[PDB]
Formats: structure tokens, C-alpha cells, sequence
């Protein structure tokens, strides 16, 4: 069930794209959020590991 | 913010741990050396100082 909805939800999200980039919405604005968070926590994770 | 507890806790840890082992090779040195002190080192000899 899992992997269905994945797919899903990939081919839908690649269908409409090009509307994404026009950007102006929350949506996108989230999407800056996350890309700060991601690296910070992959960082933190390397110095821990040594 | 749990990632960054973590490794603050891991840092300290890791300086009381060494300070933990160079205080316990010291204490190894010295039984070492007081052991082989001890293995390099009647009644008439004793009533003699008697």
C-alpha cells in the first residue's frame, strides 16, 4: 500500500512541475525551510559518527 | 535540537574518559613495578634482634 501511494503521489507531483517553480506560495517557501534543516543534521550526524 | 545534545554529551564524555585513563596507566605503572620490586625481595635469626 505504501509503495502504491509513493508512486502515486511521484508521478502526480513530476506531472506538475513546471507550476512549482513559478513558485509564490507556502508550498514553496517550506521547501527553502527544509533544505537548511537537512544539512545541519547531516553534518551533526558526521561529527558524531568520529 | 536532540542531534545537538547528543553531541555536546559525547564531548565531554570523551574528555573525562581520558583523563579516566591516564590516571589508570599511572596506577598500572606503578603495580607493575611495585610486583617485581616484591619478587626480587627462622626462629634463629629471629630471636637474634630480639
Amino acid at each position: 500500500k505504501l509503495a502504491l501511494d509513493r508512486m502515486r503521489l511521484s508521478t502526480a507531483l513530476k506531472k506538475n512541475l513546471e507550476k512549482i517553480s513559478r513558485q509564490s506560495s507556502v508550498l514553496m517557501d517550506n521547501m527553502k525551510h527544509l533544505l537548511e534543516l537537512n544539512k545541519l543534521i547531516m553534518k551533526s550526524q558526521q561529527e558524531s559518527w568520529d | 535540537s536532540t542531534k545537538e545534545s547528543k553531541n555536546e554529551k559525547l564531548k565531554e564524555d570523551l574528555e573525562r574518559e581520558q583523563r579516566w585513563l591516564d590516571e589508570q596507566q599511572q596506577i598500572m605503572e606503578s603495580l607493575n613495578v611495585l610486583h617485581s620490586e616484591l619478587k626480587n625481595k627462622s626462629e634463629s635469626r629471629i630471636f637474634n634482634e630480639l
